[PDB]
Parts: structure tokens; sequence; C-alpha cells
RNA sequence: AAGUUUGAAAAGCACUUUGGAAAGAGAGUGAAAUAGAACCUGAAGUCGUGACAAAGACAAUGGAAGUACCUCCAUUUCAACGGCCAGAACCAGCCCUACUGCAUUAUCCUGUCGGGGAUCAAAAUCCGGCGGGCAACGAAGUGCAAGAAGGGUCUUGG
RNA sequence: UCGAACCACCUAGUAGCUGGUUCACAUCGAAGUUUCCCUCAGGAUAGCUGGUGCUAGUAGAAGUAUUGUGCGGUAAAGCAA
RNA sequence: UUAGGGAUAUGUGGCGUCAAAACUUAUGGGCUCAUUCUCGAUACGUGAAAAGGGUUGGUGGAUUCCACCGGCCCCGAAAAUGGAUGACGCU
RNA sequence: GAUGUGGCCUGGAGGUUAGGACGAAGCUUAUGGCGUGAGCCUAAGAUGGACCGGCCUCUAGUGCAGAUCUUGGUUGGCGUAGCAAAGAUCUAACGGAGAUAUACUCAACAUGCAACGUUGGAUACUGGAGCGGGGAAGGAUUUCGUGCCAACGGCACUCGUA
RNA sequence: UUAAUGAGAUUCCCUCUGUCCCGAGUUACUAUCUAGCGAAACGACAGUCAAGGGAACGGACUUGAAGGGCUAAGCGGGGA
RNA sequence: CGACGUCGCUUUUUGAUCCUUCGAUGUCGGCUCUUCCUAACCUAGCGCCGCAGAAGACGCUAAGGGUUGGAUUGUUCACCCACUGACAGGGAACGUGAGCUGGGUUUAGACCGUCGUGAGACAGGUUGGUUUUACCCUACUUAGCUGGAAAUUGCGAGAAAAAGAUUAUCCGUGCAAAGCGGAGGCGAGCGGUGGGUAGUACAUGGUACGCUCAUCACC
RNA sequence: GUGGGAUUGUGAAGGGAUCUCGCAGGUAUCGUGAGGGAAGUAUGGGGUAGUACGAGAGGAACUCCCAUGCCGUGCCUCUAGUUUCUGGGGUUUGUCGAACGGCAAGUGCCCCGAAGCCAUCGCACGGUGGUUCUCGGCUGAACGCCUCUAAGCCAGAAGCCAAUCCCAAGACCAGAUGCCCACU
RNA sequence: AUCGAAUCGCCACCUACAAGACUGGAGCUUGCUCCCUCGAAGGCGCCAAGUAUAUUCAUGAUCACAAGACA
């Protein structure tokens, strides 16, 4: 929430409305550790990253599993004052921001620097759904990561055994968002039914020698 | 190896720190069931002091069925409430966001007093632009939209209350600023709620409207204040032997040597009281009216002698309840004068206990100043008879 | 313990001003009162103050390389001139290229007979003969290579 | 001030024991082993090191091979020697 | 194994992030699933035996099963502040 | 641990060369330059006030970070610990620089506080084995009057065994 | 062996009690806050932990986990 | 349950060693207080027995909760009385002495026995025998003030916000629909504050409400 | 750009120049709740019942519901403790000439004593969902058949996790608000 | 209004969704055949508003942060 200064500044300068080059990567279906590894390499390379959909996350191996993994890192604190002690974060979101800060330089400025241009997000929140198409990570995929005749479990589910309380908000948010832009998507069909056709007619209306060059690099 | 005890002290009440409130506030509301008909969840009261009752026990297999008890009880004061606000809740997944307020078009000088340091000597500005924006048609519209994206997103729905000072006319209470809070409206679906909290809107509600007699409540308050305690009173830890030297009243082994340091569940002196805390299943024995409408307020069925709830000499420290009141059975923490919340019961109430109903036989009104031997002043006047004084005025009144 | 070691002379601060006084502010003496009385010089350490530099919590200090800002410092240059910064050319020396010949293969390659195989029938995988042979694509990842002269040099000096 | 007072002196008593021991960089660079000692927390003594050199500078060299020729009773083997 | 500096190339050790290097190499073959002690990734060395049983290998017989022998995994395997293939994690 | 060094440095001596009131020694440094280094040399003092540098040789009480090192000074802790036995003072007037001490607004409170000695009055204590009145030992002017409050009387002082 | 005597050592009984069950309330003087006055001890440098190795019990080291700065009153775990 | 054999584990015993500490790490027990472990006594579930029932045996998951009062003894151990669901076992510098206590142990006084010629000795008995310091750092407990997202700086711009002439150029509704409904000045509208008046409502001194005159704003 | 300050030490007075800093937030409420803490735990009686089992002797448990330990958090109506309200009385020695009023005995001493504080010495209150263990099953292969598992499923402990409860934004809340100011 | 900056791809067609042991559709023979939108491009943007009869660029002199940036 910018200060006065900063809206007074920005007011007099005549600038108009900026917004950083950020990626903005959709985890669904992302092995954890593989995700969470090649974020931190770009994040040191200076990049701004937005993860959405942290709680669709896959750990290979059985949900009891990865829970009692979750419950064993849980009973590490500081016995004579807690406060101060480890803090447990029990959101999908919190966990995958944990998981790359365990692979940072978290204690000097320049890891600090780095783990400052992440965002996490559960779900897709209406400020990142417009801002342009989001990205996956090809070599962080379940469908090429794991032999799926294994087990594996979804974050979400293992957090929500853990202690994350808003599964059920997460998942009604959603369904609203999809729900929403598949009406936004049915909608508008035919402004890209408008624009194919206009392409394919485009074609018989240009001059005949570009018509041979699309075709020779394989566009027409 | 050792003998064993369990240890001091609830490790679930810490840290014991002075309440960043004065107020009983309630940190969480009954699960709102959409089933029943929309209705306030909580009502601020003020405590005037304590006495006790006798009531025949309906309770079959006890010793004590259909035998007299007597109970100490508290009354509390209840003024009526003024809503002057509407807040809509949505809910997020880093937790409940207020969606907005809408404010009514009125509001009291004791709830805007609320918001000076030195009211009497201020500018008196509070809420003068609001009222005239909100009186317009671009803040009707406003208004509007307000009220459409509580419909529209809101899953939760609460009432600004504050308390009347004025009406609590209390001499020791000196605070004339109202007491605000925010009540939940459970019940229905949030069309409802909203529609009984606009109907709410500037209105004064009675606490008989939000409890019922027999039933209970939780109670919401802070405890009363000790200051700086050393550990025995504080934690209830033992004294040290008479030999001890440079002091008895203390732990003596602060910790092992390793860790080497002190950990968090050890006794130590510091501040005792001033706490908040929560206090379910305080059965409401009486919901009395007020004296100027109904002044045989301790009156029962057995006992017919007209009696008013304020015991002779009045409640110690506090004076006359002049107001509507609460009879809780039982003790509630914090002091006289200090303004409560009741909150409607969270713990499941299907006990034989908290479902029977209570009937009163005998309210006592004796002083609580010295042995309190009268129930009336009637009553005192018919031991005595003439004294002095009443003589000496009555030889005025025939000169 | 302790140098009286002020200054060439006491010229040892008249007088004004405010303060009870101690003193302060002025003014005078003196070459110099940061020479004002146990007064030459007046160090370190510690402290005050003004200006500035910034600075989370990595105790601080420290090393090495930069950078921002400063610099009461040094040195150099200021026109047919520079000893400053930078870019391209060439040269010499190094350092990466691109380009590969000789020998060898046979437990191998091919044709045809016989068998043996398998499915609806075949061909093939396989084994013995016989006649021929260079598997020659960039043949084969088998032994040895002896093929002189585009791009790097803020990794050198001109 | 007392299992031998206090003061001055002999007295800077002696200590194989504890502590300390003040500028630079250059060429070299160890030993905790041997023998004797009332010797074992110390010395002498040889070795290891440095500095001097002397002598005709390829010599009377070698923590290594090879060939020739001697020495050996440990590993293994044996109890039908 | 060492004057103080550059370039080039190595050693031991590495090449998912921390952390330089396969921006997670191959157009290589197999094996392995593990639930509160965490399977494994522990040269020296710093977490184990006698004994036994999922999977996929071998040897020798009988008509698919019989016995026997390996690999990896599992059991056998209990300690005191919260904690350690270095951490995260990896299938 | 040994050894070398037209290797560095300090106080004096024999020589030889210089410098200094137009400023020697000493001292100060974001004050540069030179040296691998010990160090040397310059600059600037809005420092100082009278001696002294280089080179060869001679000579010695000749180089410091530490020895529970010696002497002097400083220092954090720190405006901290604390200045709590022996019961206790109050009031007015006087004295005193010790006040009723003020920018505007401002009647006085909210902008000079706290502390004194004497006299009067009040209150209390010692309680005759006395904070009574006299002596020895010991002390030696502490006695008395006037004056004065720099230091001392672990707070204060107009008071004092100062 | 001994009457009497004993600030000698021991056991039991009556009485009695805050010794204890099990603590609570009150006072004076402190602490505490103010004015005036004003030290010492101690002081390598400094001060958040877990594990690991390590002179075999680390404030500094390795790897994790914490840690915004400054303060008042206490307190006795550690500062071997 | 388990001979005789055999393989472990644990550091709650004692021994062995001598690595740390001898310009000093306070030494037994008790008291007080907190925490941890499980090899489970009780409490929760579950197998199994020779398990009819009741009582029990053995095992499994489980350390969340609990596990006393006394006589003698310095004791820890013990074992006796009694209560109980049960009266399990251990670790924390043999947890814990600037927390206490000081009974034991372990100086100097003294008595005995034994030993010694003796001064004296005893691993034997007995009695008497100074328990010092926190105001520093951290830890812990409470208690105040206060900056700060480039974790103080960059001007280094990321909303769990809206949805459009590129958020400008209206407001409502509706699916990010289809459409649909309102939107130079005077006057008007809508209201905020004051006068007059009139019921009523609310807990009943103090606000709201209808009509009219005034001002104020915005339109 | 605006404003306010200031440069380095050797007088005074005017000029520049250059730095530095301020230039937008204050103040008052209601809330969110990440993270951390965390708590309830036992016994008995009634009834089941003298019945199920049992030749017989003997001899159970749960729905339920009535208490009580311990622990925890509070409270002060009652009862109890406490008194420098030195409250009101009483009483000793001394003392102001006596009565009076008192006073001294560091609260003289004695009885009663409000308020406050306070006792398992008194009184009140202490709650709900998941998910697994061990284990028992279902469906069901590997392996005709079988099998509880191997792939799926079900039920399931005082365990674990969350709710309720306590702290809470260095968790930097673009959560909502009141009023000034700035921007406009 | 300091203020000179580092940053150099726009979009109202990507800015919806799910599956990778089955990807547009069929068929039966179940891995082959037949059909198609034939299974390997998000759309623009890169100097004439569009593919051509054009039209100002200097001397900023041969590299220098692009001397400029609302596409
Ligand atoms: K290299
Ligand atoms: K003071
Ligand atoms: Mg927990
Ligand atoms: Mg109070
Ligand atoms: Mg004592
Ligand atoms: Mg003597
Ligand atoms: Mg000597
Ligand atoms: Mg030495
Ligand atoms: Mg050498
Ligand atoms: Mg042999
Ligand atoms: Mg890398
Ligand atoms: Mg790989
Ligand atoms: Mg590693
Ligand atoms: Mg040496
Ligand atoms: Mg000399
Ligand atoms: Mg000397
Ligand atoms: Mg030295
Ligand atoms: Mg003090
Ligand atoms: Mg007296
Ligand atoms: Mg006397
Ligand atoms: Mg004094
Ligand atoms: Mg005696
Ligand atoms: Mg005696
Ligand atoms: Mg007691
Ligand atoms: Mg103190
Ligand atoms: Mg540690
Ligand atoms: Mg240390
Ligand atoms: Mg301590
Ligand atoms: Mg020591
Ligand atoms: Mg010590
Ligand atoms: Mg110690
Ligand atoms: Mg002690
Ligand atoms: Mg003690
Ligand atoms: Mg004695
Ligand atoms: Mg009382
Ligand atoms: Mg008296
Ligand atoms: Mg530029
Ligand atoms: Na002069
Ligand atoms: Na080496
Ligand atoms: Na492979
Ligand atoms: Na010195
Ligand atoms: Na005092
Ligand atoms: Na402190
Ligand atoms: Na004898
Ligand atoms: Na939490
Ligand atoms: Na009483
Ligand atoms: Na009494």
């Amino acid at each position: 929430f910018p200060s006065r200064k900063d809206a007074f500044r920005a007011q007099r300068k005549g600038a108009k409305k900026h917004r950083p080059e950020i990626i903005v990567i959709d985890l669904k279906d992302h092995v954890l550790g593989r995700a969470a590894a090649v974020v931190a390499k770009q994040l040191l390379l200076g990049k701004k990253i937005t993860v959405v959909r942290c709680e669709q996350l896959n750990i290979a191996g059985t949900e009891i599993r990865n829970k009692i993994k979750y419950l064993q890192y849980l009973r590490k604190r500081k016995l004579t004052n807690p406060t101060k002690g480890p803090f447990h974060h029990r959101a999908p979101s919190d966990v995958f921001v944990r998981t790359v800060r365990s692979m940072l330089p978290r204690y000097t400025k320049r890891g600090m620097k780095a783990l400052n241009s992440l965002v996490a997000y559960e779900g897709i929140p209406p400020n990142v759904v417009r801002t342009g198409g989001r990205v996956v990570i090809p070599r962080a995929q379940r469908h090429v990561c794991y032999r799926s005749e294994r087990p594996y479990t979804v974050l979400g589910n293992m957090c929500k055994h853990v202690g994350w309380k808003y599964s059920d908000v997460v998942a009604n948010l959603e369904k609203a968002r999809v729900e929403k832009a598949s009406r936004h998507h049915e909608k508008q069909a035919k402004l890209r039914d408008a624009w194919k056709s206009a392409r394919k007619e485009a074609l018989a209306k240009m001059p005949k020698h570009n018509v041979e060059v699309l075709k020779k690099f394989g566009y027409a | 190896c050792k003998f064993e005890h369990p240890r001091h002290g609830h490790l679930g009440f810490l840290p014991r720190k002075r309440s960043r409130q004065i107020r009983g506030r309630a940190r969480a509301f009954p699960k709102d069931d959409a089933t029943q008909k929309p209705h306030l969840t909580s009502f601020m009261v003020f405590k005037a002091g304590m006495t006790h009752i006798v009531r025949d026990v309906d309770r079959p297999g006890s010793k004590v069925n259909k035998k007299e008890v007597v109970e100490p009880v508290t009354i509390l004061e209840a003024p009526p409430m003024v809503i002057v606000g509407i807040v809509g809740y949505r809910q997020t997944p880093v937790g409940l966001k207020t969606i907005g307020t809408v404010w009514a078009h009125h509001t009291s000088v004791e709830f805007r007093r609320r918001y000076y340091k030195n009211w009497k000597q201020s500018a008196q500005l509070a809420f003068s632009r609001q009222k005239q924006f909100a009186n317009t048609k671009e803040g009707k519209v406003a208004e509007a939209r307000t009220l459409n994206a509580f419909a529209k997103k809101a899953s939760v729905i609460r009432v600004i209350a504050h308390t009347q000072l004025r009406k609590l006319r209390n001499h020791r209470v000196g605070v004339k600023k109202a007491h605000v809070q925010e009540i939940q409206v459970n019940g229905g679906s949030v069309a409802a709620k909203i529609a009984l909290a606009k109907s709410l809107l500037e209105k004064e509600v009675r606490v008989d409207s939000v409890f019922q007699q027999s039933e209970a409540c939780d109670v919401c308050s802070v405890t009363k204040g000790h200051g700086t305690e050393g550990v025995v009173k504080r934690w209830g830890v033992a004294c040290l032997p008479r030999k001890t030297h440079r002091g008895l009243r203390k732990v003596a082994c602060i910790g092992a040597w390793h860790p080497a340091r002190v950990m968090y569940t050890v006794a130590r002196a510091g501040q005792h009281g001033y706490h908040h805390r929560t206090q379910l299943n305080k059965k409401i024995y009486q919901i009395g009216r007020s004296v100027a409408v109904e002044p045989n307020q301790a009156t029962t069925t057995y006992d017919l002698t007209a009696k008013t709830i304020t015991p002779m000499g009045g409640f110690v420290g506090y004076g006359t309840v002049r107001n509507d009141y609460v009879m809780l059975k039982g003790s509630v923490s914090g002091p006289r004068r200090r303004v409560m919340t009741l909150r409607r019961p969270m713990a499941p109430q299907t006990s034989r206990q908290l479902k029977e109903k209570i009937v009163l036989k005998f309210i006592d009104t004796s002083s609580k100043i010295g042995h309190g031997r009268f129930q009336t002043k009637k009553e005192k006047n018919q031991w005595f008879g003439p004294l002095k004084k009443d003589r000496i005025r009555r030889e005025e009144r025939l000169r």
C-alpha cells in the first residue's frame, strides 16, 4: 500500500502504471523438490517469480509417508522457549516458500533479495488471473518425473491433515475461478473464430509471391 | 528416580501478561447454524456484586433431589445496547477480511466520545462528514453497493453495538465513552442476517432479546489485577522451610545444568491477574427488568415480600442496580464496575444440569456491609422501633 | 612525593559591566595570555561538541577484489601537443582451430547345395559343406599417425 | 604477627622448578634416540643441525637394479619324520 | 606440499539447489519402495550380529513345484534438550 | 636452533660536511612519496620556541604487547550498590545572596524548587548504671570572642571540635 | 558403682505450638521513585540455540534454526 | 520357561585407562522445581493363554495423564506399618550448595579399642566443630518507548483489489452475458445544520420522525 | 524547485558557491489471525444384578445417572482467618492539680470489629472434530483353489493434528472505519 | 519538485480446463484400416497501415549507457 509521497511523486512524474517483468508459474502437478530447485536458481539469476496453485504440488510416495515426514519436522522445537523455535508453516504455498528458502543462501543479503522476489499463492488469486499466460517447468512435471505406477501425494491434502485449515476455502474459490474463466472462454469463441476465418481469407487476398514465401517456411 | 507430583499451573494460559483490553471480548462465536432464525450472540454487561439464592433442585438420583439448596449468584447490570453499524466478512485463504461498514445515519454522543481523549474540549467533528455524505444520493448508492457486496461475498455478518452509560447511571463507573464491540449475527442465510441487521440499525437491543432465563452463557471478562506477584501466589509452588537463607517464598531450583538456560515452564515472579478469560457454562438464574418498571425484583412466588435486587446499603463500591440485569449462578472473572461480555454457549448444552429449569424461592437482599440480618428496611424498622432520632424528627414535625 | 621551568621585564590583567561570591562578558599589558601564577613545550588514553558517513538483528576487528561518495595529497597533460581513456590494423612469440595417411579385418562378407526351424504357407534366427570375395557409406568407433601457414591474446612485447 | 614474635643485617640467600625476555629479511634447519650418571621434570655423551673451511673438481660415490658368490629357519608345511 | 603475479591444464573430490560444473548429459544396461528408528547415498570413520521373509537372478531334480545359493529391500534394531546422507529435497 | 646483511633504529665520542629567528628539538596527520621490511624523506600545522641533520669510524644503561611485571594517570561498571540500629519533628517571626527570582498572553494554582541559623511556642526523647555534673590515662588549644564559609564536617549549613 | 551438679551426648512421655498438612492477613525498616551524595568487585574480546566434530561438555568453528533497536524491575539456568 | 550352547544391545553398577581440569569446574544425601527417556506399574485400545466366570499370565500399539502417607537409618539401597487405580524404572556435570540445608564425609580439641619403644596410625567407634559475593552479559519472567518491505537506502513500481476511449468517458442489475433501468445560468433536486409548531417510537433528558422559514454545501 | 541549516582551525562586513536535511502524514476505533502456547485426568456408588458363566463355591461389564479425588482457571454471597478503620468498648502502670480530654509504654494490653485481602477451611466453572497405530475385517490377485494386501476399501487407542482456550502484524494486514492535513 | 538515473515485448486472439496407460473422429479385427480440421507453431510486433510507382535523414565526421523509450 503505497505511501502518499510515492503516489504524489508518481503523479508529478507523469509516468504510467508500471508492472515489473514477472513470470507466473502454474505449479499444479509439479514435483516439489525439482520445481523448488529450478525456481531457486532462477531467483538467484534475478528473475521475479509468482507461483500459483501450490496446493496441487506433488511429492513421491504415499500420503502417510509424507505426513509422517511433516510430523517429524513439526516436533523439532526449541525446548526452553518454543517462541523463537523453528516455525512450522502448514499452508502449501508456505511449504513451497520454505522448500525454496532452504535451497538459497538465506543468511546473506543476496539470498534474501532472491527469496523476496518470490510470491506464492494457493489457487490463482484474482490479481494474478489476467496478468498473462502462465508457464510450466517441463523438467519438474509429474507425468515425466514419476513412473505412474508409484503412489504420490498432493501437497494440499497432506497440509490439511497436518494443520492447514484453508483447504475448503481454496477449493470453493478455485471452483468459482474455473467457472468464471470457462464462461469467459465460451464467450469470445466467436471472436477467436472470426480471427481464424480472417486469416484464412487474408491468404486469398494477399499478393501471391508472399503466399509462396509463407508456404516454403511452413506458414501457409 | 524421585517422588512425583504434577507441575504447578497451566502452560496454556501463557504469558501471564496484562490483557490488551479491559473489556471482555469473544475470540470466537458459536458455530453458525443456518437452519435457525437469525439472532444476536452477545451482550455487554456490568458486574455489580454478588448475593445468594435458595431454590429446590430437580435432579432425580441426587441426594438433593426435591431439596432446597443455596447458590451464590452474581448480579450483572444490563442496560440496553444500541446497534450503530453492520460489518461483513469474506473468507480468503489467509482468513476473514471485513468487506466494509454500513454506519447508522445517527449516532449517540456516547458512541462518538469513544473517538476522543478529551471530548469536552474537542471540536467534536466525529462522523460529521460521514453524515453529510451518506445523507445524499451518492451516499445512498455507496451504502447500497456495500450492502450488495455483503450479500454477494460475505459469509459472516456482525453488528457494531455500543453500551449506554447515561442509562447505566452509575456513579463509580466513571467512563462516559461507550464501550464498542462487534456482535455476530447467527442463523439464517446471509440475506436474512443482513435484513435483521438493517432492521436493528439505530435501535436499542435488550438483554432479554439475546438471552432467555433458564439458559447458560459464556462470559468473556478480564480478571482482577494484583500487579507484580511472587511465585507462591502466581503459580502455587510450595514455600521453603523456615531455615532457608535469603528467602522462603521462591522456587529453589530454576533449572538443571543442561539446558544451560532457564526454560519457559519454570515459575517466575511477575504480573498476576488482569488476564482475559472465557469461563463457559454460567447458568442464567434470572433476567430482571429495571426497577422503574418492575420494583419487586427479588420477589418470588414463595417470598411475597416486596424487595429490589439491591441489598440493604447498596452493592459495596457499586451502588444501585437501576436497569435490566442478569443473575448468573456462581462467579465471573473481574471486579465490580467492570464491563463484561455474555456470549451464547459454545459447549454442548445437553447435560441434565445445563438443561435444568431454574425456579428461585428466595433471593437474599441483606446488607453486604457487616453480617446483614435484615432482608428489608421495614424488617429493621420493626425490630428496632422508635429510636431517639426518629423521636426528634417527629418533635420537629409537631413544631 | 615534589624541578616554582610565566615572561626579556610583573609589564601579575587598571577600568566597565552582571553576579552574594567564585567567576563570566568586555577592555588593557605583553612579540605571544592555547605565556594568567606551583602558568614553557603540552603526547597517549578517555571525554564533550559541531559537521558528516551511514548502519537492522551476522559481537567487533581482519583479508582480498570492486564500487559509491569524498579528498586542505601527489604527479602528469593542456594543439600541429598528452605520460590519460578507448577502438580497430599489422608484426614476433605463444595458445585454440579446420582439414588424415599407413597397416589390419576371415570367429568376417556373398552365391548356391543339405539340414533344421517356424507358422495358413514362407522367409528369418542356427549348423555343416562347397564356389567366389573388399561389408569399403566418411566401411570398422583397431593399432600407429609425422597432416606447414582461420581466432585469441585487458594471458606477452612491439 | 606464634608447631618458634618483631626490627635491621648476612641477603640480589639457592632453585635440575614457574613466569617473562624489546628491530627487519636473507641462507640453511632439527630432536624426543644411544651410553653413563642417587639417573627418571636434570645433565654429560654420540646422532640429527648450522657455521668455518681444507684438499689435485667427476677421485675411495649410491637407503636402486643386474650377474656371480655366501648367510638365514620366519610365513608356509609336518606329525603316514 | 608452499618466492608474488597472469594464462593454460590437471589431482583428490565433484557436476538438482545451497555451490563452480550434465541450464536435471546420453540417441546406456539392470536393480530397489522404505509408516514417527526415518530406505539409500557413511573410504579412513563415526549405526551392527546370530537368525529369518517383497521382488528378480542362479544351480541342481521332479512334472507349473522341490530343495539349495546370490542381489536389493524388509524384520531382528530400546535412552534420555529438538536435529541432522552437512541442509532442502530426491524415487 | 645456527649464521649473514655498504640491513633498519636509539643515547654519547673522534672525524668530516651541513642546517637554524626567513624558525632547531619535540608534538599532530584521509600527508603524500620511497623501501619486500625494520624504517626513511617531503608537505601542512590556522604547533612550538633554540638548537640540530647527513656521511665514515668509535662506544653503550641501545629497540617492548603481555612477566597475578614497576610507577603515574585514566577507565567501563555508574549517577549504579548504596548513604535503613540508637523512635522526631512541627509552627511563626527574625536573619540571610540563598527570593514571592517569568518572554508575549497572563489576577492568583497550573512557570524559582529544595534547603539553613536564632528566638518564641508546640511535640517528643535521654530517664540519675543519663546525648547530667566532675576527674585519671590519653590528647594538647580542641577552650573563649569576633569574623568567614575555598577545602573539610561521606546530605546540607547563614552553623562548626573547620 | 555413684546422690548432687552440667549452655556436655542420647531415647521416650505430658504440655505446647505455623515445624508440618497449607498456606493467609497485618506492621516497622528496606527494596522501589525523587533531591543531594556517591563507591567496589570484576573487566582478553565478547555474549541466541541444536547437532557435529574438536584438548573426548563451544559465544566464536561446520551445517541447520532463530535474531528489529533501545529500555525498568527481578531472577539465580549458564558465563565449566 | 528354557538347561548347554551361541549372538547382541545398554552405560541406570563397578572395574580398567589417565585424555581434559591441580595460578581450584564447591564434594554425599535430602528438600524445592522443571524437563526428558521407555526396557509399561496404573490409566486407553488390542491379541493370546492351560481363557468357564472372577482373578490373573504373556505379548502388541502406546510415555497423553498419574505413580502416595509414615516408623528406624545421614543415608542412596533396604523392609516394616498403612492408603491406593498404581504406589514402574531411569537421564538431565552420579540435574539442581552465589537455591537452601549441613545429618554423613574430610583439618585443628577430646575419649576408646587395636597397632607402634615413641612421636604418632587406623581404610574402626565416639563427641564438638565460620557454608562468602550478583548492581555485569545472556537466559527466563513480567514491564515501557520506538523505527522498519531495497528489513532504515533507489526514485528498484509485484494488491489473496477492480476490469477498460490501455481501468480515462456515469451509476444500478445481470454470467467478464443478452439485454434492461436510472443519469451564462436560473430554477429544481437531494441533503447538513438553526427557528417555529404536531403526534408517535424507543428504557422514560435525548435522539429520530411529519409540515414551514432560514442558512450551508454538492449537483 | 521550495524552505531551513551549515562549511576548516588566523579579526570585521557584505557576495557568491557547495553540501546537508524537511517537503506527507498525523491521531482514534473496530477487527483479521499466520506463528507460538495449550489441559483436563482418575476413582467410587446406583442400575445393569447376584444375572451372564457356573455342579457349586463364587461371580462381570456398557447405555445411562449420582457423587468424589487430583489438576486447572477464577471468585468473595456465605463460613473461617487476618485489623494501623489503633472503629467502639474495657483494663494496668506512669503522667498533664481533679473530673473531662487524653497522653506514654516504638500498635501497653484485652474483647468485639467493617471494608479489603484471603481457604479444596468457603463458592463457581473445565467442550468438540479429523487422522492414524496395534489389530480386526471387506473386496481381491499374485497362485486353479486359498489368502487381510499387492492395487484398492471399512472400522478403529488416554496416540498425533486441528477446533474451542491464551499471546498475538518483525506475520510488517493493498482488513474495515472516524476526523484533520497533503494530493486533488 | 528535487530527479540525472539501472530496467528495453506488446495484446480486449496466450492471459479457461483436464489427460500423458491414449492424443480429432470412426470401425471391428484391438492394432490395424477408413475419414478428417491429416494430429510438431497463442496472435501480433522487427520502419510505406503494407509489399509498391514511394518519401526527411549526413558534419552526431570509425566503438563508447539507445544522444531515446507512452509500441
Ligand atoms: K584454469
Ligand atoms: K538521588
Ligand atoms: Mg505442540
Ligand atoms: Mg485494584
Ligand atoms: Mg542458615
Ligand atoms: Mg596476637
Ligand atoms: Mg637475580
Ligand atoms: Mg616461558
Ligand atoms: Mg630449507
Ligand atoms: Mg605355522
Ligand atoms: Mg552452478
Ligand atoms: Mg539426471
Ligand atoms: Mg554432502
Ligand atoms: Mg627461532
Ligand atoms: Mg648511556
Ligand atoms: Mg636497559
Ligand atoms: Mg612478544
Ligand atoms: Mg540507589
Ligand atoms: Mg521522655
Ligand atoms: Mg553520665
Ligand atoms: Mg557534605
Ligand atoms: Mg557438662
Ligand atoms: Mg556443659
Ligand atoms: Mg507456613
Ligand atoms: Mg534493588
Ligand atoms: Mg550448543
Ligand atoms: Mg567460552
Ligand atoms: Mg547466574
Ligand atoms: Mg581454572
Ligand atoms: Mg570457582
Ligand atoms: Mg561453577
Ligand atoms: Mg553454598
Ligand atoms: Mg546454604
Ligand atoms: Mg559447640
Ligand atoms: Mg472479613
Ligand atoms: Mg499511647
Ligand atoms: Mg543513455
Ligand atoms: Na598588543
Ligand atoms: Na600437505
Ligand atoms: Na538408467
Ligand atoms: Na611502553
Ligand atoms: Na535512604
Ligand atoms: Na536485567
Ligand atoms: Na603399648
Ligand atoms: Na497456531
Ligand atoms: Na469474619
Ligand atoms: Na476477630
